[PDB]
């Protein structure tokens, strides 16, 4: 898990994983939310 | 047929939209039957034994390409031709392939990107994927552009030898895969010195037009494979053929029958019915620094700024809004008096919450009364958060129209998702023109399944998505049905204050059963279902109508006197005229006003001197 | 001289300018030391022993090239390179040689036109040169445009053969008359199969640019010899680089850092002052009828005319006015309400005398007053006849400005020669932007040397030529000199109406010494040395000034009733007003008017209701 | 000479000459006047 520096980075209840290869951080958006940090709600498929 | 099947492409740099199984469904729901990716292409977190077979029809990508962090074995991009790298991944690369291996040193093996010919803008990056084979010997000087030879870093750790060696029937052992077909076909560094770029061979007549981007068939322009600039639906030009051409003999401009509007990387015979046509016939999003708009016979030209032309307000993302992703509590002040937001509006639940990432403090809910003067949104409206205590969208009173220049996900302009609100709060919305509406997720929201959007949608083909919004059953029972008098087509609210148009007609801000034609105290007329009072000088007609307009010019009979076309109360007696000469008139038989004698100074009660006595 | 010394070129094509020695001297000074003919190149009627060695510098022609009826030896046109053929001789040809002989057949021997390499338009013709050699073995399919090959009319019988055959060192012995360098040098029928246009060798690697019009030194656009279209002091472009590019990534016109204006055929940075700029970036002479030239501080383009549109009026020489050459007594009615003239105006004695060849009756000598409404001339004004009865230009007394777009002779923009008029009569000339002016050959005409034309000239470089007018002392010692009640300079005649500037007050137009400040019934007041009349309703102050401006509140002591900022002959007595109420005043001894008691509609005369009946 | 058809075809006191070779008609402009019908007046050298 990413350190105590990127808290609140992942909107809409997504976890913050640390990519060990590229040395980067990235979200894991729950179903429905797309975007770099899970902001939007997939409108074409759900509501 | 002359158009392809386009798709919008991802934008999630390196996220993971769920688990490995429900991520793949996001890949195949959007990249299925693609022909040209309008955005980007990103293949990430595709696990072993997963079937990638819809990647066969992808022929062109308008952004970058990211093939990183997956452990599939074969990705068949066997039709990718050109990467017109508008956007850059890592701000330097237009095609990146990194870390395609799981823990036990295995992963991606093949990559049949044999047809990949040119990468207009950007670079290529290969690092740390010790399972990809045969793509190490590919000479890259042929595909990338000229200058982009110091920023296309690359390294290949292919030492396993577990792949069949290259076929010795290819140009210097440059093969993308295995077989005679999968071999790099150079078309940039093999042909004659006097070639202008792409060249399907070596003969001095093989050189291609400098407007083909990935090789050609013949030396013409209409034979390009993919082109670097506009497309006049048969050829591939550099700039669209202008509407009017000069004339070096008469110093004039001559109409060009081959007139094409430069509509965003393709020439068209006519701008869309919702775009602002530039002076020299080029569809643009919105003319900027100092101008207006002009709805003349549909063609929304924009003439010029003169005097106090108010400032126009740019939507989220564009301009100085690249960092923030919504109207957070550090930029809502810049919307102090924006009255036409040329762009898009994002209301994200991060606004009212406040994040320690971008250091933006929480937004005060009453700050949203600033938007009470936003008369126009040209792009799209994504409504995704709204304070609980509020009963409806209070800020956006009428909006009057949303045009839809840009859209959300390329399909939607209006978006009302997951709102605890009770009412709409949008009481005119008269001419929504482009895009669909997603009004769903609001658990307590009645009087939505009565607005006839076909009366509002300008473009033909748009549809509604009114589902699962406090189902119409029992909305009448709980009293939430709108006002029972106004003609039912509208009623965004439960009051008669806001209904589609009106019961029958209207007296300003109120609806009525019928205008005051024939009878009534004030005489009126009807236009657009509105009741306007006749000029006080029209005679009360107890028989037929009274007037056909506001001015005294449309009266059927004047109450007092009649000075020519107009109906006057008393004929002029001191009105300024030409040469500083005053004006005096008199009423004759039919109460008609005729002028005095040039002599009569204090006026006259009759024609000539025989009318103004001593 | 970086810029090519241009000449105008004749347009006679079948005429004799005096005697033979006169025709040749006029042709001499006309074409002496000029390197581009912007017109035509008539070389007719030269005779033996003359010298045409001054034709050794003609390099281009912009129209047909006639060579006819001149019995002479070689015409050393050894440097012509292109005949753009913008206008055809006999509607067909662009190089027409006809009947170069006498009644003894010792005509045009040779014509070393070797350097000619392309005729951009029109056919050719070479009839009837009995002694003409080696202009029969040249390729009229290499030079002539590949379209008009059906109009060629070569026919020649050198049955007096006396010319040798020249050095066999060039294609098919295609020799332009003698020698070895005097023979053809072709660049179209030796190019490779895949060459765009002309070339310089035979290899497929030496085709010329697509914009060169006659050969090229190198393979680059900056190496053409004669630009086929717009030039840039550089690479011969095809259309001047536009001002704004499109940038289809973000749909908005981004400007170009190299945009230039198309001034006929050139790419200049800025349009000249007297030329209408356009939004497209093209200096023009006029624009569509759905517009008018709105001045914009010397950048005066023309925007769309809303509703009614200004009456632009096409001058003589343009449009339907083609077969006409002056103001016939059939096209005078077409200048009725033309406040401006797009084009130019011709007045010649043929109009007053009547042309049987044109079948137009003589002009009514008084019909010229129709032209009074004319206010602006775009081209030039040429007058060569005015009736002897009138003594001044009684029809152009309202003319304001002469632009100078299409100027006569490539020269003088105002020409008044061979007249009998004492006073000139142009009281309203204020500026002649570009051109020149000659007023000469007028026996009884004066006051033309007093005006300071240096001020009326817009640009710098213009100059006047005023000679042969009535002498200085024939005017000085006869009384007909500049008026004393006028400026020390700038006068157009005796009468007070017209003498430009004034040294004292002026009743709008007329320079006078003292206006009505202390006496006189209509009094005035001076502002910036232009005294203007004021209300009679004020009181005549026999001591000091009797008004302080124009409005009603500018009476020193208004003799009538004063209502605040307004004093009128009689204060309002029941005038309908704003907010749907009536203004009712009354009269008293102190001569002040106040609002009446609203009780009686008929208007009060005092306090309350006791005056007016109720 | 020119026949009874081009009377007044040559303005400004100009004699009408006949070119029998080309079967074309042409003026002999008196010195000073230019143009096909001698209509203009040469300003660049005289008045």
């Amino acid at each position: 898990e990413c350190p105590l520096s990127h808290d609140g980075y992942c909107l809409h209840d997504g976890v913050c994983m640390y990519i060990e290869a590229l040395d980067k951080y990235a979200c894991n958006c729950v179903v429905g939310y797309i975007g770099e940090r899970c902001q939007y709600r997939d409108l074409k498929w759900w509501e | 047929l002359e158009e392809k099947k386009v798709c919008q492409g991802t934008s999630n740099k390196l996220t993971q939209l769920g688990t490995f199984e429900d991520h793949f469904l996001s890949l195949q729901r959007m990249f299925n039957n693609c022909e040209v990716v309008l955005g980007n292409l990103e293949i990430t977190y595709v696990q072993r034994n997963y079937d990638l077979s819809f990647l066969k029809t992808i022929q062109e990508v308008a952004g970058y390409v990211l093939i990183a962090l997956n452990t599939v074995e074969r990705i068949p991009l066997e039709n990718l031709q050109i990467i017109r790298g508008n956007m850059y991944y890592e701000n330097s690369y237009a095609l990146a392939v990194l870390s395609n291996y799981d823990a036990n040193k295995t992963g991606l093996k093949e990559l049949p990107m044999r047809n990949l010919q040119e990468i207009l803008h950007g670079a290529v990056r290969f690092s740390n994927n010790p399972a990809l084979c045969n793509v190490e010997s590919i000479q890259w000087r042929d595909i990338v552009s000229s200058d982009f030879l110091s920023n296309m870093s690359m390294d290949f750790q292919n030492h396993l030898g577990s792949c069949q060696k290259c076929d010795p029937s290819c140009p210097n052992g440059s093969c993308w895969g295995a077989g005679e077909e999968n071999c790099q076909k150079l078309t940039k560094i093999i042909c004659a010195q006097q070639c202008s770029g792409r060249c399907r061979g070596k003969s001095p007549s093989d050189c291609c037009h400098n407007q083909c981007a990935a090789g050609c068939t013949g030396p013409r322009e209409s034979d390009c494979l993919v082109c670097r600039k506009f497309r006049n639906e048969a050829t591939c030009k550099d700039t669209c053929p202008p509407l009017m051409l000069y004339n070096p003999t008469t110093y004039q401009m001559d109409v060009n029958p081959e007139g094409k509007y430069s509509f965003g990387a393709t020439c068209v015979k006519k701008c869309p019915r919702n775009y602002v046509v530039t002076d020299h016939g080029s569809c643009v999003r919105a003319c900027g620094a100092d101008s207006y708009e002009m709805e003349e016979d549909g063609v929304r030209k924009c003439k010029k700024c003169e005097g106090p032309c108010r400032k126009v307000c740019n939507g989220i993302g564009i301009g100085e809004f690249k960092d923030s992703l919504s109207i957070n509590a550090t930029n809502i002040k810049h919307f102090k008096n924006c009255t036409s937001i040329s762009g898009d509006l994002h209301i994200l639940p991060v606004a009212f919450r406040g994040d320690s990432f971008t250091h933006t403090p929480p937004l005060d809910p009453q700050e949203l009364d600033i938007l009470k003067t936003v008369k126009e949104i040209t792009g799209f409206l994504l409504i995704q958060a709204w304070p609980e205590n509020r009963t409806d969208l209070h800020a956006f009173e009428n909006l009057e129209i949303i045009r839809g220049r840009t859209k959300q996900h390329g399909q939607f302009s209006l978006a009302v998702v997951s709102l605890n609100i009770t009412s709409l709060g949008l009481r005119s919305l008269k001419e929504i023109s482009d895009g669909d509406v997603i009004i769903s997720g609001n658990k307590n929201l009645c009087y939505a399944n009565t607005i006839n959007w076909k009366k509002l949608f300008g473009t033909s083909g748009q549809k509604t998505k009114i589902i699962s919004n406090r189902g119409e059953n029992s909305c009448k029972a709980t009293g939430q049905v709108c006002h029972a008098l106004c003609s039912p087509e509208g009623c965004w609210g439960p009051e008669p204050r806001d209904c589609v148009s009106c019961r029958n007609v209207s007296r300003g801000r109120e609806c009525v059963d019928k205008c005051n034609l024939l009878e009534g105290e004030p005489r009126e007329f009807v236009e657009n279902s509105e009741c306007i009072q006749c000029h006080p000088e029209c005679l009360p007609q107890a028989m037929n109508i009274t007037c056909t307009g506001r001015g005294p010019d449309n009266c059927i009979q004047c109450a007092h006197y009649i000075d020519g076309p107009h109906c006057v109360k008393t004929c002029p007696a001191g009105v300024m005229g030409e040469n500083n000469t005053l004006v005096w008139k008199y009423a004759d038989a039919g109460h008609v006003c005729h002028l005095c004698h040039p002599n009569c100074t204090y006026g006259c009660t009759g024609p000539g001197l025989e009318g103004c006595p001593t």
